[PDB]
């Protein structure tokens, strides 16, 4: 249902690495997956990531109950193998006659960075990449992958909690409320080369539109600095698979000090998020100033939605055409 | 400290020094949404055709803001004398 | 859709008092609350039991999860508080700056009486009153108010059921058939005062409309009163939220005495009305001539449905004026 069309040209997140090579004894899956409502199944074939439609060409059997077979996926029922573009290459039934040149089964980007499993599926835009994870290859910063938590909300509610300054001392008094810094700041906020970023006195944000966050926590630089990469898949349009990467130079403590406090401050979030009615932002939620960065937030999205009616070009510029509003040089 | 406006509906009134254009506009019965009104959640955008602006808002773009082609009635004025808004 | 929307002019009960004290551990609430498939909030403001649009005005959270702070509901998720009348009267984030006249959400008639709150979703044609309990006030009784008791059934079918003298010899044959007089009478039925007035020897009902049933009992065991007030809730298109006070005159004995048998007539009668379908009552029930209070009822249900058509004072007639059919005065 088309409202959400244009979300399919970016890169989503839908599993982790040890997710795939958990779901099935031989750690090459198959593991099915669903993305803005699409049910897909992820394998690797050879040293490939390769996501098609979990739906066989043949009798329409689920091929994340199938297993992988040398470089291909076999489906369950009657055998059928699919190679790393989605084409049969084998009827176990008839070996010796043509195979159908509709026996296709639909096969979409996928790619795996960070540590995840991203699928992209619509390239027909070629201008989306993957978002950006600022502590990867920084050799100085031990990384975690939290497993990874589902809630009931959606990626557009989800990102605006994250970004949040003015819940802190309601939902999270016990956490994150600095009571002498109690009252949040309005920032200037940029566009570029698809990210919207933005700080804080230091929080620094590089949010890959539409649904990933990168924030670098600095102690003033004296101390020691800690990254979160948070990004949520839109799995229906109720729901969203959230994943939690962070990074952090101080290696020398328990990573599950930090696990449990990440643990804690999701679990203080969850229930009022879920609440929110109806599931999507309507048009009559009023706003105060507070709330630049989830009006700006908004203001982008649609833009991106009308600029994908208008096609590929207009898409493009829209993603990427600068718009800075503070005075940092680029 | 005063200024006048127009229409593609012909209609023509003033602002009153201590109004903000959009308490103008709704006192002459112009249906004009808002929200927050200080300039952030962007409801209350309409279209400029001509007239020169003042913008205090935190929601326009500065390149939407150097256009003269967008105002936000709210927190927003014109020092020009004349303002045409294409409503 | 609405066809239940003449409904929303009449006073339900939400809940008890205890409910919604207990509720919360500062027991002024506030409690989740769901009539005519709208989700409300109820809290003790102040003075007042008050009755909002379960919804937040600036990004839409349950207020439900949140608090009660002095007269006001405080929002879980940035506290913005809310007076007696639905207005925000702070806005924590930016408290040097005006709060936006949208920044309100809708209010309710709300008022609490016998123990029970009730809530009014339209007022506009002033002219409903909350359901009439004969054994308040008269201090030679003793009233208990059971928990509520929730059924897959609407209200209205919970109401026929509640007035009907037919269905004694099969569903509760051990427990209110009277063996030599097992054929129900044809009985006169006035409507006055926006109620439904009939009696049986004895029995004598008044019900207020659409769903209160006030049945007071002059005992052929006791010459002492005995008398129970039930009123259904609608919930939703499939369910009701019930509620049973009843009072005594022999007060001596246990409350559980007759707490259990009334627990019991209602678990006979609750698996039969739920296997009712469809929900609402179809036009090709057939009725006869023992069905004399169900088809009444429908018929001044009907005429209601119609007059809230044709606007306020035509309802206001088709509730308040007087049609007697039995020899009384009133
Ligand atoms: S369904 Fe896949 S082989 Fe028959
Ligand atoms: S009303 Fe929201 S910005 Fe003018
Ligand atoms: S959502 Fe209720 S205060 Fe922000
Ligand atoms: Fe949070
Ligand atoms: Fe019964």
């Amino acid at each position: 249902n088309d409202e959400r069309e244009y979300l399919r040209h970016f890169w989503h997140p839908v599993c982790t690495v040890t997710e795939l090579e958990k779901a099935h004894p031989s750690s090459l899956g198959p593991l099915a997956v669903k993305l803005l409502n699409e049910q897909l199944v992820v394998a690797k074939l050879g040293d490939e990531y390769v996501a098609m439609r979990d739906r066989c060409a043949h009798r329409s059997a689920k091929l994340s109950l199938g297993t992988v077979s040398g470089n291909r996926l076999q489906c369950p029922y009657h055998g059928w193998q699919y190679d790393t573009h989605g084409a049969c290459q084998l009827v176990p039934a008839c070996p010796n006659s043509p195979i159908p040149n509709k026996a296709k089964v639909d096969r979409f980007d996928c790619e795996e960075r960070y540590g995840l499993i991203w699928i992209r599926l619509d390239s027909s835009f070629d201008c989306t990449e993957i978002p950006y994870f600022s502590a990867a290859n920084d050799p100085r910063l031990r990384i975690v992958i939290q497993e990874p938590y589902w809630w009931d909300a959606t990626a557009e509610r989800r990102w605006e909690n994250f970004t949040d300054f003015s819940h802190f001392a309601f939902i999270h008094p016990g956490t994150l409320f600095d009571p002498n810094n109690a009252e949040p700041p309005i920032v200037p906020m940029d566009r570029f080369n698809g990210q919207f970023r933005f700080v804080y006195d230091s929080f620094s944000y590089t949010c890959s539109m539409p649904f990933a966050i990168n924030l670098e926590v600095s102690k003033y630089s004296s101390s020691s600095l800690h990254v979160l990469f948070n990004v949520s898949c839109p799995v229906d349009s109720h729901t969203t698979k959230n994943f939690l990467i962070f990074a952090r130079e101080q290696s020398d403590d328990s990573d599950y000090l930090h696990i449990a406090f990440n643990d804690l401050v999701f679990a203080e979030d969850k229930p009022v998020i879920e609440s929110q009615w109806p599931k999507d932002a309507p048009a009559d939620e009023v706003s105060v100033v507070a709330d630049k960065v989830s009006i700006q937030y908004r203001k982008w999205l649609r833009e991106l939605k009308e600029a994908h009616k208008e096609g590929s070009q207009a898409f493009r510029s829209a993603l990427l055409d600068p718009v800075i509003e503070s005075d940092r040089s680029y | 400290e005063y200024e006048v406006e127009l229409k593609k509906t012909g209609q023509i009134f003033t602002v009153s020094p201590g109004s903000t254009l959009l308490q103008a506009c709704l006192d002459n019965d112009v249906r004009i949404e808002a929200s927050c009104e200080q300039g952030v959640c962007g409801t209350c955008i309409t279209p400029v055709v001509s007239g020169d602006l003042e913008h205090h808002d935190t929601y326009l773009s500065k390149k939407e803001r150097e256009s003269g082609k967008w105002i936000m009635p709210c927190v927003s004025r014109c020092k020009s004398k004349k303002i045409v808004l294409d409503l």
